[PDB]
């Protein structure tokens, strides 16, 4: 629909710079992923369909 | 989790199976059920999902006594097993006491009943959630059935897709002194409130239980009330 | 494996190996050979013994006046099954008073046999059987397994070590046919000493027989019986 | 996803019964389409019949069965699920019969089948039967009927419907069909199941690929029209 | 796994499904049973919260079993119904062959044992109802009784169960209350209690749903409470407290 | 392969029997002579303390006045294998009135002990030696979890038991009398086994063709304990 | 094959399911029982009554026959459970039998229930220990000890529960071969274990006792705190 | 591996995959074939011999079903012996109930119901056979129905199972069923299984014929081949 496509926009017109990961893609990769955020101050970064890991909470059992 | 059996607690006591029922529940048609001060009005969506589905061919609204209403939010043919299971549960009543059996208890052996279907390791509860519309005694009563086997009382409450906001627009325009056909009024407003896509006689369906008789609307006047009015 | 657990589940390989598992169990059991002639049907078994202070167990089994068993798998399901033998001959003795015939018990054998290997959580019946009778049609040797599935042979042998006694019965079967009952059995009792290792023969402790004949009720010889069947018959040169 | 989908009797986070939606799979079996029309005095059925090897009896290979003089049913399905499905419709229909002293009506005859696939569905004790039934039926004076019945539980009435390979297109052609006014006669309806079937399929439609059921007020005789005039009906739409 | 199913014990002996039952008992609505002489309550704030809720049976969480017995619930819903329809199957079956009101400690027994016998069979789930039980009989008259999940069951003065029921307990061990403690002097500390444990400020009738038993003609009654005496016992409450600060 | 006897090995072994061995191994050890005069069972308590009665660990057991047992394993079940057995000679006498013979006792035994996959629980994880006299024949027999079942001269089960096997086996022959047969496996358990001898650990019962009466051992081990 | 299971058993062979009934054996209080010359005395500890918690309900101590007493230690309510059962067989036994209970027969039948329960699958074994004292030992006094393990064996005297590891040592260390005379200094002797496990508060020793004639005898804490004084009195005698 | 585990689930791509593996369990068996002619139904099968410790003639394969119906299998030899055993149930339950012989085809579709209904509960498992039954009603005709481990029913002018479907399929098709008699319709079934890999890599093998026909009297019996040997001769001829 768009959703990468206008960010990827923002991206290109802005100073900034786009930094990608897609949900289906552990907490080391989310650390690593701010942290390379953290090396360009005015970089972005994208989850791409998260819902994979950011599904409801519950008692989690394996 | 612990939801790939039902007869097992989680750590936390949660009974996380169910609570996808309830989750499989509201993700169905929307459905509104208010108690006035005289009748009790349950309204729900019936849009053909083509033109090939006949609308005067199949029905949500269902009497289980002619004193009694039924509508639903879930699949379809669980609500068709507790229909003739409510239905077989008051011919039962009637034949032991001799009396029609009252909203309440109706209500509370229907629970049961969605109770019983709670235990056991190789069945799964019923997906769907219930508004009861009854007379007795002069008085209405409008009860709501949930999977879980408990049930509830409301003057107003709705489910289904955009439940929330029929929550949120029972809460403002509600009043417990409206006659029956400002009711009525209400019922299509949050059915249309929440809603999406167009509403005539072929798309809602609605049933009102009055102290004499409780009836399901004709098309017709599931027009009437919903269209050239509101 | 994650398709060999029970046998209700197929393979791949458009097999279940579970019952390819239970076919081995039946080949752990001792070897035991099975022959039969127009005169006499015989049996014969490798009693594996355990210590030299205690009995060798015992592999043939009598059911019936005109039918015998020579058993190769785990005991109990092999001595259930031969329980089941007994209800069903008494009950035809019953019924009719009609000696059971062989060929009807090991087909009734075979599709009992058949019911666990299409369930769940049952096992198939690990054990292989050597049957023996005479009866108003022939002199009749079937095998069973657990399978489910059951054969007719004029010489057969089953159980561990047995290639060789099945090469050998293969070689005298042109042999059996018209041979007599001292001939057959003696050719038996050589038939289980071709698959013992070569420091084991035949003695009274390792071999059990059992013979039905057109003139004789199936019966079992072991111990001091055992003896003149040996004696006379050549030894083993190395 | 892998884990609500493992067993029948289990929701998913969002409710949605996995198995339900997977033995609607095996609905598709490519090879039949099963398109059913109602007109102003009749009900008709129609199925592509792919016949993979010729010797094979044509009569046994049909899929177009009844219960009821006045009753016809139809299948898109899995063969063997098929067969076990209108069998358990006769056993109901013998049932109904025995205890009302009249046969069933096709509604509840829809409702009695849906039923049972609905108790599969809910009880992991047995799977649904991955197979989907079309009935068609006359009802006293007020009119004839067109039923599907779903292995999920599900059944309604309809103008028209295909349950098929070419599931959309032949689901738009008839919303096609019926969103433009024009009357129903028992040909006029048969011409729109046959055009459906060809137009969607684009095959030549030789006489033995598809059989057709039909019911109609006059002659309420539940049918399998013969090679002579499903050929006729054929020539017909052709010139 | 040992805690997927109710047959399997710790290694160290315990049954983590049981604990898991009276974790869940932490959630439900906060309700008591009050110390009390020559009558006793049990005090039961329902916890539905939401304007539209009608509330038809003003009453949801006291339940009576007979004119000289009731009981509570505490845990899940649909379970709790059921167990309180089996009181008084079981409370039926006792006086039709007696008919003879049933001992207090004897029904308690009896829907213990039937609970732990759930329990205890595989396939089958543990019932999550921690629930409270008043009653007047031969043998000990006034009673309360405690019971839980694994078909435990004591007797208490004065007990309670749901959210915040160690801070509840704790409170009324601190200013417990003996002897001279009557009727009344129980619904105040039931009203201190409900107050204390709650969030609400000003403590709202409808939010609470109070019942009690008073030996009446030797025949007994039990009363749930209607609008007007809450708002009288929250109201002086009330007061009470702002008599407490007119000491400063 | 690990839920039950219902799943076989590649070797087709049932990974669920051979536990019920190891389950013997577990148990306390027993030893079975058999001789022309009488055929005698012996049994180690493992009294915890003797505090306890030594008597009510009843791991040495009479069925009947003419059949003996003893058994090593998880014991609780074994009491109920002896029920069995108990239940069998009664039924089995009073019926028919003919003696059961132990070899018929063993069998039923085993009958019982075929009835966990086998209908419609777990193996009984525990062995038994019985010894008993017959009109023909003094004998003694071994009975094991997997229900198969086996005549022995001299026989051990339990812990240790394969060195009191190995002693046993060399301490025996055929022509025995029963005193010199009883001396040897004492002396035989007491080197290997636990220590001297004392009532209230070690127990012996014997019996003979032509004594239906105490077949026990019991108040009268001094003479050995002085003369062993 | 690890544990995991009831009736499987790892290549050891051991049911680790009953370890698991032992443990939660041995997470209850301390239950220490004995037998004297004539009479049979027992004083259970850790009432640890918490106001409101009036002692009495609970019932740590129960009579169930003509004249057997003992609760369960372990968890509670399989405790009850096996309370209504002893009930229901020592009535039975009593009313079918030509002659009277035994405590023998009566520990037996509690034995065997614990084998039956176990002995099987989704079947939790009763995790309790029990110390039964009866008189019908041709009018003598005996006492036996029951474990989940469905295991029943006699003891002159024994301890189970939280105390299991000490009082038992106690008694190894002070269990006089003489026969109590005097039973009062049995039940002085055993007061001094009972409250000695639990800090000896004095407070929870609650008492009963049965000369092997007599019905259920029990003692009231100051007649209980008389034993205690004439301990203390025998105890303080090292000056 | 998948959600393929057991017949009473859909596996991806609904089709079970299971009831699949019971027809790679048929393919594994040797072939068996199935003729009508003008007036009768032949059955051709060809058996693995053991060794030469098989005695002969044993474990065959063709089974009587009905006293005029007969049976053809491939894939599991004891599965189709059990087959066999509820067939014969079938038949006499009909036979003691209507008060005369079943149509083939009722027996047929309640044979593939006993297949079906295996293959859905979970407790048990499809079938690993499928089958061809046979005979012929004086009144009015002649009927053959083959049946697969799914519980599917069709009928045949010539049907073949085995691990030469489709061949042997090709072998059939030029045959002249349409108007040819059962008795060279022996021969060229002899000779059709002999052209299929008669010995090529299998050592040995026995081969057993069954007949359904108005001239056999419209019973089931086994092909006398001892009288002269026409159709072995024939078969044996095949080899070039």
């Amino acid at each position: 629909c768009g959703k990468t496509m206008l960010a990827k926009a923002v991206a290109h017109h802005t100073t900034a710079a786009f930094i990608r990961v897609v949900g289906s893609e552990g907490p080391r990769m989310v650390r690593d992923v701010f942290r390379l955020a953290k090396e360009n101050a005015p970089a972005i970064i994208f989850i791409d369909e998260i819902d994979a890991i950011a599904t409801k909470r519950f008692d989690a059992q394996t | 989790g612990y939801s790939f059996s039902l007869t097992t607690f989680s750590p936390s006591g949660k009974l996380v199976q169910i609570e996808y029922a309830l989750a499989a529940v509201a993700g169905g048609a929307p459905s509104v059920g208010i108690k006035a001060a005289n009748g009790v009005v349950l309204a729900t969506e019936k849009k053909q999902k083509s033109i090939l589905y006949d609308e005067r061919s199949v029905h949500k609204v269902e009497p289980i006594t002619k004193h009694i209403g039924l509508v639903y939010s879930g699949m379809g043919p669980d609500y068709r097993v507790l229909v003739h299971r409510a239905r077989k549960l008051a011919q039962q009543y009637y034949l032991v006491y001799q009396e029609p059996i009252p909203t309440a208890q109706l209500v509370q052996r229907v629970a049961s009943v969605m109770q019983e279907y709670t235990q056991s390791g190789g069945v799964r509860p019923f997906g769907v959630s219930l508004l009861i519309c009854g007379w007795n005694e002069g008085r209405p009563y409008l009860f709501q059935s949930d999977p879980s086997g408990a049930y509830f009382a409301w003057k107003a409450t709705a489910h289904g897709k955009n439940y929330v906001n029929g929550k949120t627009f029972l809460e403002k325009r509600y009043n417990e002194d409206l006659e029956l056909e400002d009711a009525i009024h209400t019922a299509i407003l949050t059915l249309k409130e929440s809603f999406e896509g167009q509403m005539t006689e072929d798309n809602i369906e609605v049933g009102i239980c009055n102290e004499a008789g409780f009836r399901r609307l004709t098309p017709t006047e599931v027009k009437d009330y919903l269209a050239a009015i509101a | 494996n994650q398709y060999d657990n029970d046998v209700t589940v197929w393979s791949p390989q458009g097999r279940i190996h579970q019952i390819e598992y239970a076919m081995e169990a039946v080949k752990q059991g001792s070897a035991t050979v099975g022959l039969k002639s127009k005169t006499h049907a015989v049996l014969v078994a490798l009693k594996r013994a355990q210590s030299e202070l205690a009995a060798h167990q015992k592999k043939i089994l009598h059911v019936d006046n005109h039918i015998g068993i020579s058993i190769a798998g785990l005991t109990a399901d092999a001595r259930l099954l031969c329980n089941f033998m007994r209800q069903e001959c008494l009950d035809s003795r019953f019924v009719f008073d009609r000696p059971l015939p062989v060929s009807r018990l090991v087909s009734l054998i075979g599709s009992k046999t058949q019911i666990p290997t299409q369930r769940y959580g049952r096992r198939p019946y690990g054990v292989g059987l050597l049957i023996a009778g005479y009866d108003d049609m022939g002199p009749h040797i079937f095998q069973t397994c657990p399978s489910a599935n059951y054969f007719d042979c004029r010489a057969m042998s089953i159980g561990a070590r047995s290639q060789s006694a099945r090469t050998y019965l293969e070689r005298h079967m042109s042999e059996f046919m018209e041979c007599n009952l001292n001939e057959l059995v003696k050719h038996g009792l050589r038939a289980l000493r071709e698959t013992l290792p070569a420091e084991q023969d035949l003695t009274t402790k390792n071999v059990s027989i059992g013979i039905v004949g057109k003139d004789l009720e199936f019966t079992i010889y072991d111990d001091d019986d055992v003896s003149p069947f040996l004696e006379g018959l050549e030894e083993r040169p190395q | 996803s892998a884990g609500f989908d493992r067993h029948i009797t289990i929701f998913s986070p969002e409710g949605r019964l996995y198995q339900v939606e997977y033995a609607f799979k095996a609905i598709n079996q490519g090879g039949l389409t099963s398109v059913a029309v109602r007109g102003k005095d009749c009900a008709v059925i129609v199925t592509q019949k792919k016949v993979p090897d010729k010797l094979l009896d044509s009569s046994t290979v049909t899929h177009l069965f009844k219960i009821t003089e006045n009753i016809g049913c139809v299948m898109t399905g899995m063969t063997a699920d098929s067969r076990s499905q209108v069998q358990r419709a006769r056993y109901e229909a013998a049932n109904w019969k025995y205890k009302y002293g009249y046969e069933i009506p096709v509604d509840m005859l829809c409702k009695r089948i849906a039923d049972i696939s609905q108790v599969y569905t809910q009880n992991a004790e047995m799977r649904p039967l991955g197979c989907c039934m079309i009935l068609i039926g006359i009802d006293e004076e007020q009119g004839p009927q067109v039923y599907k019945c779903d292995p999920a539980g599900y059944y309604c009435g309809f103008k028209a419907t295909a349950a098929g390979v070419k599931q959309t297109e032949s689901t738009s052609f008839l919303e096609k069909k019926v969103k433009k006014k024009f009357d129903w006669t028992f040909e006029q309806t048969v011409e729109t199941a046959i055009t459906c079937l060809s137009t969607v399929l684009s095959i030549d439609f030789k006489p033995s690929e598809i059989e057709v059921g039909v019911v109609t007020v006059e002659n309420p005789k539940f049918r399998i029209l013969t090679e002579a005039e499903i050929d006729a009906h054929l020539v017909a739409l052709a010139e | 796994r040992y805690d997927s199913r109710t047959t399997i014990f710790s290694p160290e002996g315990r049954l983590y499904q049981v604990e898991y039952a009276m974790e869940a008992i932490g959630h439900a609505g906060t309700c008591l049973g009050i110390l009390a002489n020559d009558g006793v309550l049990l005090a039961a704030e329902r916890r539905n919260i939401h304007k539209l809720l009608d509330e038809v049976f003003f009453s949801e969480k006291i339940y009576k079993l007979n004119e000289d017995m009731a009981c509570s619930v505490a845990g899940i819903t649909s379970d709790a119904n059921v167990l309180t329809n089996e009181l008084r199957l079981i409370a039926q079956r006792y006086l039709l062959q007696y008919q003879e009101p049933i001992p207090c400690e004897q029904l308690v027994t009896a829907l213990c044992d039937i609970k732990q016998a759930y329990t205890q069979f595989g396939g089958k789930r543990p019932f999550g109802v921690s629930l409270l039980y008043i009653g007047w009989d031969k043998h000990y008259g006034f009673q309360l009784y405690q019971s839980d999940p694994s078909g435990n069951y004591g007797g208490w003065k004065a007990t309670c169960i749901g959210n915040n029921s160690a801070a509840a307990v704790s409170m009324l061990k601190q200013d417990y209350k003996e002897g001279e403690m009557t009727l009344k002097s129980a619904l105040a500390l039931a009203i201190k209690v409900l107050n204390k444990t709650m969030d609400v400020s000003k403590l709202s009738a409808e939010k609470v749903e109070i019942a009690t038993l008073t030996r009446e003609n030797g025949k007994t009654v039990i009363r749930v409470l209607k609008q007007k005496e809450v708002e009288q016992l929250i109201k002086k409450h009330e007061e009470e407290e702002a008599k407490a600060e007119r000491e400063k | 392969y690990d839920r039950g006897v219902n799943t076989f090995s590649p070797e087709g072994r049932l990974f669920q029997v051979e536990y019920a061995i190891e389950a013997i191994k577990l148990g306390s050890t027993a030893i079975g002579i058999q001789t022309s005069e009488g055929v005698c069972l012996a049994v180690e308590k493992r009294i915890t303390s003797p505090l306890m009665e030594p008597s009510s660990i009843e791991k040495i057991v009479e069925i009947d006045a003419h059949i003996g047992c003893a058994m090593s394993g998880l014991i609780a079940d074994a009491k109920t294998l002896i029920d069995k057995a108990r239940v069998e000679t009664q039924n089995h006498w009073f019926t028919y009135n003919e003696t059961m013979t132990v070899e018929s006792v063993t069998q039923a035994v085993s009958n019982l002990a075929l009835q966990f996959g086998e209908e419609d629980s777990r193996p009984f994880g525990v062995a038994l030696l019985f010894g008993g006299v017959d009109e023909k024949g003094p004998q003694l027999f071994h009975m094991d979890p997997s229900g198969t079942f086996v005549q022995c001269d001299a026989r051990a089960i339990g812990s240790a038991s394969e060195g009191a096997q190995s002693s046993l086996q060399e301490v025996y022959h055929k022509s025995m009398t029963l005193k010199e047969a009883i001396k040897s496996s004492l002396i035989i358990l007491k080197q290997v086994m636990e220590e001297k001898l004392n009532a209230t650990n070690i127990e012996l019962a014997t019996v003979q063709p032509g004594q239906n009466f105490h077949m026990f051992t019991k108040e009268e081990l001094e003479e050995v304990i002085k003369d062993i | 094959s690890y544990d995991r299971a009831i009736t499987v058993f790892s290549p050891d062979g051991h049911l680790f399911q009953v370890e698991y009934a032992q443990e939660a054996v041995k997470k209850g209080s301390t239950a220490v029982g004995v037998r004297g010359r004539d009479i049979v005395v027992l004083g259970v500890e850790k009432k640890s009554v918490a106001k409101l918690q009036d002692e009495r309900t609970v019932r740590k101590i129960c009579a169930l026959d003509d004249n057997v007493c003992m609760a369960f230690a372990g968890l509670t309510a399989d405790a009850r459970i096996v309370i209504n059962r002893a009930r229901v067989e020592c009535q039975s036994h009593r009313l079918t039998v030509e002659d009277p209970v035994t405590v023998e027969y009566i520990t037996r039948y509690i034995a065997s229930l614990k084998q039956r329960y176990t002995q099987s699958n989704g079947r939790r074994p009763f995790g309790i220990s029990a110390l039964i004292v009866g008189f019908d030992f041709d009018g003598t006094p005996r006492l036996y000890q029951t474990d989940p393990s469905g295991t029943y064996h006699a003891w002159k005297a024994n301890a189970i529960g939280r105390g299991a590891k000490s009082v038992r040592e106690f008694l190894e260390k002070n269990y006089t071969d003489e026969a109590i005379e005097t039973d009062d200094l049995t039940i002085k002797l055993v007061i001094k274990a009972l409250l000695e496990v639990v800090q000896s508060g004095g407070k929870n020793i609650e008492l009963a006792v049965m000369r092997r004639d007599q019905s259920l005898k029990i003692l009231n804490p100051e007649e209980i705190e008389k034993y205690v004084a004439e301990i203390e009195k025998e105890k303080e005698e090292n000056e | 591996t998948g959600y393929d585990l057991s017949a009473s689930t859909f596996s991806p791509d609904g089709r079970v995959f299971q009831v699949e593996y019971a027809m790679k369990a048929v393919e594994n068996s040797s072939t068996a074939i199935g003729i009508r002619c003008k007036d009768g139904v032949v059955f051709g099968v060809e058996k693995l011999v053991l060794s030469k410790l098989y005695e002969e003639g044993s474990n065959k394969r063709l089974f009587n079903v009905d006293r005029h119906v007969g049976m053809a299998v491939a894939g599991l030899l004891a599965d189709a012996r059990s087959l066999a055993d509820i067939a014969r149930e079938e038949a006499s339950n009909f036979r003691s109930n209507f008060g005369y012989n079943i149509p083939l085809k009722h027996l047929a579709d309640r044979v593939a119901m006993y297949v079906h209904a295996y293959t859905l509960y979970s407790a048990v498992r499809p079938f690993g056979c499928s089958f061809m039954l046979g005979s012929y009603s004086v009144n009015d005709g002649a009927q053959l129905y083959m049946i697969d481990p799914s519980g599917v029913s069709y009928g045949y002018w010539g049907c073949a199972i085995g691990k030469a479907r489709q061949a042997a399929k090709t072998e059939i098709e030029k045959l002249q069923m349409k108007e040819m008699t059962c008795r060279d319709i022996v021969k060229e079934v002899a000779k059709i299984i002999y052209i299929v890999h008669d010995e090529v890599k299998d050592k040995a093998f026995e081969l057993e014929l069954s007949w359904v026909g108005e001239l056999t009297n419209g019973r089931h019996e086994i092909v006398p081949k001892d009288i002269r040997e026409e159709a072995e001769k024939y078969a044996k001829e095949s080899l070039k």
